[PDB]
């Protein structure tokens, strides 16, 4: 289909408002885990060594 | 940690250059005369003891 219909009106009202189209946000990994990983990746990095 | 590997490459640094005496004759002392006890101090401090 090139289109996507949307019913206009309704029977015990006027018209449907239609507000504007609302999504799910999408899953982020929110920066304090990343940077946590980031932190803790490098802190390992650091103690491995034996001189 | 971010410290302790500090410490660790300190120990090694200073492991890689072991130091022990060296006697050596005075001014007018003979010039065999510091053979013998420093061949006994190498033979006492050769032992696993005096290197841990």
């Amino acid at each position: 289909y090139p289109y996507y219909l949307l019913n206009r009106t309704d029977e015990n009202s006027g018209d449907l408002p239609t507000q504007p189209l609302a999504y799910y946000e999408n899953p982020e990994v929110p920066q304090a885990n990343a940077y946590m990983l980031e932190a803790a990746t490098s802190a390992v990095k650091e103690v491995a060594t034996l001189g | 940690d971010v410290v302790r590997p500090v410490v660790r490459k300190l120990v090694s640094e200073m492991r890689q250059n072991p130091i022990d005496v060296l006697y050596r004759p005075k001014d007018g002392a003979r010039p065999d005369a510091a053979d013998v006890l420093m061949g006994m101090y190498r033979t006492d401090m050769r032992h696993n003891t005096a290197k841990i």
